[PDB]
């Protein structure tokens, strides 16, 4: 597609000047450049640095020279850099080690998740499929459910005394539900502390159910069931413990992982955080748990879409009709198939009933190539977004990423820790953050600080997606443009979809738009808040 | 395009803000849900034989947010504030809230006065429900007035949904950010 790199002889005429002193700084280029294209014996990763080199050193020349007449011609040697780095990426591969990995930590994984990885399982037969789980936090998800009902209900004891409403919309419900679910969320992290100071050998389960059977007078009998229960499921079902992932323990995020699944109790950001590092470390593809397999391409492509559906509709019929004819997944939703005509329904009952394998279904991932520079990410409404990742075991841009989340997390522990070692509420507290957020914040970052300021909201608060920027898909963009532009540490994303397409994967490697995918466990909408209102304003007076 | 468009978007919270940058840049309204991506919202576009990249940035309307929103505005070379005909809350909010704040970070720096949702306009249940105060919907006559008012550079309707005047709003906000 593109157009070969210049060797030592076309950057001569290329940044040729006259009365020039052929420089120390310049030769270097050429010296580096000559080096690069003898480099046949060599791995990708290895001729990569190789052109990090080259850059770094044309960067030099023009921070020295300022007026030289050479700049305007290494600039547009520059570009020629970035288009190799491409040359590179699709040209010398790897196979990707079969390995599929899954993440649910926090609780009992439901047999919702479980259905979905067996669909991964029953047609990839040469993969180990791995499910990570943490074997010292599964009382994270109870924990969180006990604090956030009980703070509802005592929302909800300032809302009896007063009318129906005055001002007491679900807006001032979900600020008032913020403001009591931060003392529960500080008072729990207060009581964590205290105890790993006593004694820091207590697993993060053993603090749990003392601070549920002190607060909320828990059954300690009825939550070792729980945990008893939650373990036989998951080593039943390919289980990874996290705690025996050494790599991770020992690794440099490790305490980022902790501070999510123990202090802020988002395990999306937890799971975030371990997906990546399993990938560094083991190599494969990742998939979130609503990820189903790639339906196959020669498949209901004999069933013309009608024109009243959206495509998005279409994508989402497609697996409604597998489940409820071949049943793979027990409950799985058939609401978009019962709103088609009969005759078009009729049409999928026919094209389905005449298969018999789960191979003439769902395609299979067979043997898979990738770079050893990349790490591949799934696009939806043309953006990336982590709930799809391959990458070829320590592939170069798996550690730029984890380095990316680890800069992240630095700025804004710097401006957070500060705030809540004061021990003050909810509104004080984000207002000393937001202060030390305005102060370390430039046009470069803005939009970035922009989105941390609401970190504390994560998963209380409707419309707050503070995780994307901080852990999840930005990273990997801002990971891609650290590549791109021999850099480390890129903020400011100034890269467009077609940059991040070089990236994708294959829309028939992943089936998108499954029932649960529709369902965000870490994130809700306004809509989805108003509905929680009169819900909940319902089951209290119940 | 080597030139780069910073159109930051503005306005009240349930306006429409988001489906409309989905809308425009992907010709799909999110009506099923909007999964958890990098927004990244950037469409090249050819003008007089030179290729410009328009940057789209969302922003959170919501009060909570007065302090944080700001840090986005550096480098804004045009804003879409943006409001609900069949909201004049939203509306009342754009002389109260939206054109002071955007004067104040960037003084200089052109707005289009944005109408969104303008389908629900003639939409029975939405009106009937609206009828149960003095509400009524807003006229393109009313907020052409505000506009001027206001220093705004143009008025723009659309619908996110059937995408009516949706290709418009875009094409005036690089018109207002060329400009002088
Ligand atoms: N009827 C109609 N509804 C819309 C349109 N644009 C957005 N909506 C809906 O109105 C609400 C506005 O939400 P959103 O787009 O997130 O606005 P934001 O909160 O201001 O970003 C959502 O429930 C949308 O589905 C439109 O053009 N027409
Ligand atoms: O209680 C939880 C919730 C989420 N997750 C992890 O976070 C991912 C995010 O799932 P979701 O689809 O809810 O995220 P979204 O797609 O809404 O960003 C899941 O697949 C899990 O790996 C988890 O381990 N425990
Ligand atoms: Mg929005
Ligand atoms: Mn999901």
């Amino acid at each position: 597609g593109g157009m070969s790199l210049v060797n030592r002889k076309q950057l001569e005429k290329m940044a040729n000047v006259r009365f020039r002193t052929q420089e120390d700084e310049y030769v270097a280029i050429l010296d580096a450049l000559e080096e690069y294209h003898n480099m046949s014996e060599n791995t990708v990763v290895e001729k990569y640095l190789k052109l990090k080199d080259i850059n770094s050193l044309t960067d030099i020349y023009i921070d020295t020279y300022k007026k030289s007449g050479r700049n305007k011609a290494l600039k547009k040697f520059k570009e020629y850099l970035v288009t190799e780095v491409l040359e590179l990426k699709n040209n010398n591969l790897t196979p990707v080690e079969k390995n599929l990995h899954f993440v649910w930590i926090g609780g009992q994984i439901n047999d919702t998740a479980i259905n979905y990885i067996n669909q991964w399982k029953d047609v990839n037969s040469d993969y180990n499929v791995n499910v990570f789980y943490d074997s010292n936090a599964f009382l994270i998800n109870t924990l969180k459910k006990t604090v956030v009902e009980s703070a509802i209900n005592d929302t909800l004891e300032s809302f009896r005394e007063n009318l129906n409403d005055p001002r007491f919309d679900y807006n001032k419900f979900f600020r008032k539900r913020m403001e009591i679910i931060y003392d529960k969320q500080k008072n729990f992290i207060n009581y964590y502390k205290a105890q790993r100071e006593e004694n820091p050998e207590l697993i993060i389960d053993d603090i749990v159910k003392t601070y549920l059977s002190n607060e909320y007078s828990k059954e300690i009998d009825e939550l070792n069931t729980y945990i008893e229960e939650s373990l036989n499921k998951i080593t039943q079902n390919s289980g990874n413990d996290v705690r025996n992932f050494e790599e991770f323990k020992n690794g440099e995020s490790f305490n980022l992982y902790e501070q999510e699944l123990v202090e802020r109790w988002n395990l999306a950001a937890a799971s975030d955080i371990l997906r990546i590092s399993a990938l560094k470390e083991i190599g494969g593809m990742y998939l979130d748990v609503d990820m189903l397999p790639g339906i196959q391409p020669d498949l209901f492509e004999s069933i013309e879409k009608p024109s009243s559906v959206t495509v998005d509709f279409w994508e989402m019929t497609k697996l409604e009709a597998i489940m409820k004819y071949k049943e793979y997944i027990p409950e799985y939703t058939s609401e978009h198939f019962d709103m088609l005509d009969e005759e078009v329904q009729s049409s999928f009952e026919s094209v389905l009933a005449s298969k018999s394998d789960k191979s003439e279904i769902f395609s299979s991932l067979g043997d898979m190539e990738a770079s050893p520079l990349e790490v591949k990410i799934a696009f939806n409404s043309k953006g990336i977004i982590n709930q799809g990742l391959i990458s070829v075991k320590d592939s170069y841009s798996s550690n730029l990423i984890v380095k990316q989340i680890e800069n992240r997390y630095k700025i804004l522990n710097n401006s957070l820790n500060p705030a809540i070692s004061e021990d003050n509420d909810f509104n004080t507290t984000t207002n000393t953050f937001i202060d030390s957020i305005m102060a370390e914040a430039n046009a470069d970052n803005g939009r970035f600080m922009m989105e941390l300021g609401k970190y504390l909201r994560v998963g209380f608060f409707p419309d707050v997606k503070t995780t994307i920027n901080l852990s999840g898909p930005e990273a990997y963009a801002a990971a891609y443009q650290d590549l791109l532009m021999f850099k480390e540490g890129s903020m400011n994303i100034h890269l467009i979809e077609a940059d991040l397409r070089n990236f994708e994967i294959s829309k028939t490697n992943i089936s998108q738009s499954t029932e649960q995918e529709m369902a965000s466990l870490w994130s809700f909408d306004d809509a989805r808040a108003k509905a929680q209102f009169e819900e909940y304003k319902r089951n209290y007076f119940e | 395009g080597s030139k780069l468009i910073k159109c930051v978007v503005v306005g009240d919270g349930a306006v429409g803000k988001t489906c409309l940058l989905i809308s425009y840049t992907t010709n799909k309204f999110p009506s099923e849900y909007v999964p958890n991506v990098f927004d990244n919202y950037a469409v090249t576009v050819m003008i007089g034989g030179e290729p410009y990249t328009l940057g789209l940035f969302d922003t959170a309307g919501q009060e909570d947010y007065d302090r944080l929103r700001p840090l986005s505005y550096p480098q804004t070379d045009v804003f879409l504030v943006c409001f609900s005909v069949v909201s004049p809350s939203s509306f009342e909010n754009v002389k109260e809230k939206w054109v002071p704040e955007i004067t104040h970070h960037c003084p200089k720096t052109p707005f289009l006065l944005v109408g969104t949702q303008i389908d629900l306009r003639d939409d029975p249940s939405t009106i009937e429900k609206l009828a149960k105060n003095k509400q009524k919907p807003i006229t393109p006559e009313t907020a052409e007035k505000l506009a001027r008012d206001l220093k705004a550079v143009k008025y723009v309707e659309c619908s996110a949904l059937t995408q009516k005047g949706l290709k418009n709003v875009f094409d005036e906000a690089i018109l207002a950010a060329l400009e002088p």
